[PDB]
């Protein structure tokens, strides 16, 4: 299903960043997916179920999750962190930002794993 | 034996017997005062906090009745000014027998002077009036004759555009050689056209006829007013909002209202609480000018005490110095009532 | 048994609840003007190790102005 | 257990200065007033690692150092380098901030903050179109109507809206009562259910709705009947609130900064708010993000004249957002080393910036295991501004509160590191 | 809008809508069902209905130096490659 992607600050992964980086607790605030209760629905998923997110940029796999926050019809978000930043535009238009939010995006179900942190950076070949 | 029964937020405390006494309270009117409580004699009654029940959701009701201490006196229904509870005795209220005190009070619209301006309605702090009005049709506060000349008349079709209510139609076609003509007719809809004479003076063949003007009828406005008894709460913002004096309340209780702008954090709670509109925040008129944190104005207040039961820093005080009610034949119910006075 | 209730682990310890109380307010200036108390005082909560704590419960008049200023349900109104 | 009051919280840009610290035996272990944010920041989490000493990695595994020998390694790497980029700065006081600079002259690098994916595109703004401002005091003691403008400050500056909304102020002595509360945000975020007035327009159309609300403000009629999913009787219901304030206040963040038009969406937003001037008291604040972002901008301005992406790689400063900023030295494969000192840019910057940075030389002073640290050559773990160590920060309104050091380190601080690393660059010359 | 006592009769029975009210709820400190009254007389077509219903008269309406005459101005343009010369326009001219 093609949707829009929305990224940015949430309070848990607020927390998660100062406790630690490493820990699980980061995996679980920003290793996420927030849908509105309906797109789950018409996509066959529920909470807990991983999401394989696909753009124009990358491909990453988050854990589904209902947003307490309602989303507009069409729209994602995922929070800050770099699982977010596998997808999004990294583009600055000759302004040195990147466009961050509201990037179209593919999403569909998998059984596929969430990767943890060390892992996930593997992927850039260090 | 004395019972209980709550269904859905409302409960009924019933005796059986020679005589049957059903104490019956509507949640959905009471504004949680708290003068049932206080006159109560056994205290039987526990009135939960006036913000709470206002301000947040709860899935008990505003009240709560001890079963095993009412003895169905029904000194609480007596009092309340809200019409929450009601005593009835062989299937009839109290408030129908004259043996038992009825608080005195009023609201009535005299429907010769009122006009059905309708400011009553919108400032009814309990939504208890209805005003209907009927006003007369368009068409009769409009006086014109108006014809058009369909032979001058050329179809450009520019009254049909510029018409401000859409009265004028034109039957446009495709030409034929058979019908060689880009209108068949045009008319003006008399009971839309309001007579501005705008079509006469953009017609551009002058094809237009328009010019504004024995016993018709005179168009005037009807309507009617209803207040609701069970809602009324006897504020009296009506009588004040009223243009021409139609309105005319009266008060059950006298007293006075003291707020102590200092101890006043402006929560706003007792401005959400009052059920007579009294308590508001007033809006500087000007950058830089202040105002007073809690504005009253005692002409709609009933003297009830929501407001000084709400308070949780005690700002506001309810001075209540009479209660008018029919004959208090009992001199218990007659102290208990004085009990309630400040 | 109508009485204010937290969530600690609902709670972003935003402090709305804190300023918005009249009760705590009255008690404190600081407070009053939105800060946390520096100032000893005792005020009905406050926000420690970074969730909102019922301190003096005795003092609330059960308003519900704090439930109202809060948007995740952290703290409420009701039977204990 | 000693209480230290008055402690500046380090972590938003709201910069809290009334946090208090439970000291309990040179360790903090919990915290009153700050948000769970801040809280969290304070007081360390159980198995989460801190980096005691320094670490170089030599085969996919760190090893231990001392100070001096990583400081050698980096100023080795920075010293001959032809384009080096040093990024961050935005979690470490000012006095650190300032070495940077000098060694970014030195270096002959590309000095960077933060701000390059955040404020920097209301730095561009500003620079065009003006900055019209006020302090958080103004705000509490003035403000009628406040605006949250793509921000969500419940989750992102969470005690923001206590501190200036809910407060009690002089001319404002109802708090949230005296005040019109207005969110606009595509989502219903928990700072837009506390709101008056949420104005939930589609993504990507703020300036398009600013054009609107502009004209309608200078008295022209709306084209269209619904701008931005807007519809044009309550585009105009909305100008007439702001023209109608005593004193209005446009707070603003990511959700303008981020999306599509990016500096274009805060000029225009400034624009608005000047010529709200003419009917209305107004001024604006941007929702700075790290507590002491906003400290980078101040010093590298005032030492070298420009504020951010600047470069020194011909000796006088130059300036261009777009080619001299962190993510297009990085995307377009300038760089050939990256210093990264207070910041996470492997968890935050986009995939074609990582790419480049497992490419090249990477150095994080960093007291934390992060993904950053995951791309490291280096590690020089420091102590922590506003628990450790001390210097100024500035809040997001420009008000300069000295961070307070509450538990001792036997860990170098920033500024310390940097010093010594200045040293051995200019000698590797 | 001292004698307007805010019936809104006039508003609804406007033919274009060129009256407004800024109606309100009531409150101690602001015991009015409006605060004001406009007449948008860029809409206003001038058939005096207002007046005539007003309860209080409240509402003064009357019909009545260079200005331009207003008049309609145009342009027209036949197509040579689709003009088939039938004459249509010449007969159906007025
Ligand atoms: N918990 C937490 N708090 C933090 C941080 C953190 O990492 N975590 N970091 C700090 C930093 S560095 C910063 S910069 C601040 C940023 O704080 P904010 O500026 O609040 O940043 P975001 O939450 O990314 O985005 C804010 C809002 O923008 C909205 N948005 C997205 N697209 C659009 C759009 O097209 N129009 C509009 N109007 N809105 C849109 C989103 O729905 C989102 O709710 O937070 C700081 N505080
Ligand atoms: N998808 C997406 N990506 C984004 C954003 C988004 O909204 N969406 N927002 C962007 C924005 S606005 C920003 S600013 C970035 C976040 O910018 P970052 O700077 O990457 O945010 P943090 O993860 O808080 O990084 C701060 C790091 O410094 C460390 N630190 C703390 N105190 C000190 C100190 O005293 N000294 C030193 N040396 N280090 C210290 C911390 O442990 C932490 O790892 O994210 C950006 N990326
Ligand atoms: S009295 Fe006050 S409280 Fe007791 S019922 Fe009638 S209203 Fe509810
Ligand atoms: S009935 Fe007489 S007793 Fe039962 S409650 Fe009402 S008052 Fe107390
Ligand atoms: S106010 Fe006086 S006139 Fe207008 S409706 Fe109510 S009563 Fe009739
Ligand atoms: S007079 Fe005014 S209204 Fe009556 S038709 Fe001609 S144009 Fe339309
Ligand atoms: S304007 Fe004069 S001519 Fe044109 S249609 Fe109306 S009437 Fe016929
Ligand atoms: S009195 Fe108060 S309540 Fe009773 S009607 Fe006139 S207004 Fe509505
Ligand atoms: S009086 Fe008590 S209740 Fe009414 S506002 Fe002031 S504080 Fe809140
Ligand atoms: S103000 Fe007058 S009416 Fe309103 S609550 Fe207090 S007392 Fe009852
Ligand atoms: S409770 Fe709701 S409000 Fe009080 S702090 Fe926790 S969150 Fe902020
Ligand atoms: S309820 Fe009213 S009083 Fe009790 S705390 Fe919340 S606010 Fe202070
Ligand atoms: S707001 Fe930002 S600064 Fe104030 S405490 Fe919460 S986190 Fe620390
Ligand atoms: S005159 Fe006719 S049009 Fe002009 S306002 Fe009064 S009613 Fe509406
Ligand atoms: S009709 Fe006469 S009174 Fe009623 S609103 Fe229009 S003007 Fe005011
Ligand atoms: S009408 Fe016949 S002639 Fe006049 S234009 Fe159309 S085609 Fe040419
Ligand atoms: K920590
Ligand atoms: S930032
Ligand atoms: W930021």
């Amino acid at each position: 299903m093609r949707v829009i992607l929305n990224t940015g600050r949430t309070i848990w992964q607020g927390q998660a960043i100062e406790s630690g980086k490493d820990l699980k607790m980061y995996v679980d605030a920003a290793a996420i997916i927030q849908m509105n209760p309906e797109m789950m629905k018409q996509l066959g998923i529920a909470e807990g179920d991983n999401v394989k997110v696909i753009s124009e940029y990358g491909d990453v796999v988050v854990k589904a999750v209902e947003a307490k926050e309602p989303l507009p019809e069409g729209m994602v978000y995922i929070p800050m962190g770099p699982w977010a930043n596998r997808v999004i535009r990294p583009y600055t238009d000759s302004t040195a930002t990147p466009s961050f939010k509201n990037i179209p995006v593919e999403i569909i179900p998998t059984d596929e794993e969430v990767l943890d942190m060390p892992t996930l950076m593997k992927v850039y070949g260090k | 034996e004395t019972t209980e029964v709550i269904e859905g937020k409302n409960i009924t405390v019933e005796r059986t017997g020679e005589e049957n006494r059903r104490l019956i309270f509507q949640d959905c009117l009471c504004a949680v005062c708290g003068l049932c409580g206080e006159i109560c004699p056994v205290s039987a009654i526990e009135v939960n906090p006036t913000g709470a029940m206002v301000r947040t959701e709860q899935e008990k009701s505003k009240i709560a009745i001890d079963e095993n201490k009412c003895v169905l006196c029904g000194m609480c229904s007596s009092i309340c000014p809200f019409q929450a509870l009601d005593l009835q005795i062989d299937g009839t209220s109290i408030k129908e027998l004259a043996e038992y005190p009825k608080i005195i009070k009023s609201a009535e619209i005299d429907d010769e002077t009122c006009i059905q301006c309708k400011a009553c309605e919108t400032a009814c702090p309990q939504d208890a009036i209805t005003i209907t009005r009927e006003l007369p049709e368009r068409k009769d506060l409009v006086t014109g004759e108006i014809e058009i000349d369909k032979d001058t008349c050329i179809y450009c079709g520019m009254c049909e555009e510029m018409c401000p209510v859409d009265a004028i139609e034109i039957d446009h076609q495709t030409p034929s050689s058979a019908s060689p003509v880009v209108a068949t007719d045009i008319r003006v809809d008399e009971d839309k056209c309001v007579h501005c004479g705008i079509c006469k003076r953009i017609c551009p063949v002058d094809a237009i006829m328009q010019v504004c003007r024995y016993e018709i009828k005179t168009p005037e406005v009807t309507g009617t007013s209803y207040i609701d008894p069970e809602l009324c709460v006897n504020c009296g913002w009506c009588q004040e909002i009223c243009p021409v004096d139609a309105a005319t309340v009266t008060k059950p209780f006298e007293g006075e209202l003291i707020i102590d702008q200092d101890t006043c954090q402006a929560c706003e709670t007792c401005v959400m609480v009052c059920p007579c509109n009294v308590l508001s925040f007033p809006k500087p008129e000007k950058p830089g000018e202040k105002t007073t944190k809690l504005h009253k104005d005692e002409r709609f207040c009933i003297y009830c005490g929501a407001c000084e039961r709400s308070c949780p820093v005690t700002a506001i005080t309810v001075k209540r110095n009479r209660i008018n009610t029919t004959p208090i034949r009992s001199k218990a119910w007659k102290n208990a009532f004085d009990s309630l006075l400040k | 048994a109508i009485g204010l209730k937290a969530y600690p682990e609902l709670c972003h310890g935003c402090g709305n609840c804190v300023i918005a109380c009249p009760v705590n307010a009255l008690r404190s200036p600081e407070v009053a003007g939105g800060k946390g108390p520096t100032d000893d005082v005792e005020i009905i909560m406050i926000v420690e190790d970074g969730v909102v704590n019922i301190k003096n419960p005795d003092l609330c008049g059960k308003c519900g102005t704090c439930v109202e200023s809060c948007p995740v349900d952290a703290i409420r109104l009701e039977e204990l | 257990m000693e209480y230290v009051k008055n402690v500046v919280c380090p972590f938003c840009g709201t910069l809290c200065d009334d946090i208090i610290c439970k000291v309990e035996g040179n360790e903090i272990v919990g915290t009153i007033n700050a948000c769970r944010i801040g809280h969290s920041k304070f007081v360390h989490a159980e198995g989460a690692m801190r980096y005691k000493k320094p670490l170089i990695r030599k085969n996919g595994e760190f090893v231990e150092v001392s100070y001096d020998e990583a400081i050698d390694k980096a100023a080795k790497i920075l010293a001959e380098s032809k384009r080096p980029l040093m990024y961050g700065w935005s979690c470490t006081e000012c006095e650190a901030q300032a070495v940077g600079v000098e060694l970014a002259e030195e270096a002959g690098a590309v000095i960077d903050n933060t701000a390059s994916v955040c404020h920097g595109p209301s730095v561009l703004a500003l620079q065009d179109v003006g900055y019209p401002i006020c302090t958080f005091g103004e705000v509490k003691n003035r403000a009628d109507v406040v605006v949250y403008w793509g921000c969500n400050p419940m989750h992102a500056h969470p005690r923001h809206m206590s501190r200036n909304v809910f407060a009690r102020g002089f001319f404002r002595e109802r708090g949230r009562s005296d005040r019109t509360l207005i969110v606009v945000d595509p989502r219903k975020t928990d700072s837009a259910k506390l709101a008056d007035i949420h104005l939930q327009l589609d993504f990507d159309r703020d300036y398009e709705l600013l054009d609107a609300m502009r004209a309608c403000l200078l008295g022209h009629e709306i084209l269209y009947d619904e701008v931005a999913g807007v519809p044009r009787e309550q585009i105009e219901e909305a100008v007439e609130v702001l023209k109608n304030a005593q004193f209005g206040i446009l707070f603003f963040g990511m959700g303008i900064t981020h999306s599509r038009g990016k500096h274009r969406n805060i000029d225009t937003a400034i624009m608005m708010v000047q010529d709200l001037n003419d009917y209305a008291k107004w001024t604006l604040i941007p929702m700075r993000g790290h507590y002491n972002v906003t400290g980078f901008n101040q010093v590298c301005t005032w030492e070298s004249g420009y504020p951010y992406c600047v470069d020194f790689s011909g000796g006088e400063p130059r300036y261009n957002p777009g080619e001299t900023g962190a993510n297009d030295l990085l995307q377009n494969r300038e760089a050939d080393a990256m210093m990264v000192i207070a910041s996470d840019p492997g968890a935050h910057f986009p995939q074609r910036a990582l790419e480049r940075m497992a490419e090249i030389p990477v150095i994080a002073i960093e007291p934390h295991r992060t993904p950053t640290t995951e791309m490291a050559d280096i590690i020089i773990p420091p102590a922590i501004v506003g628990m450790e160590a001390e210097g100024t920060a500035y809040r997001m309104e420009g008000v300069p509160i000295r961070m307070k050091k509450v538990v001792d380190s036997d860990l170098l601080s920033d500024r310390e590191i940097l010093e010594r690393l200045l040293e051995k660059v200019r000698e590797y010359k």
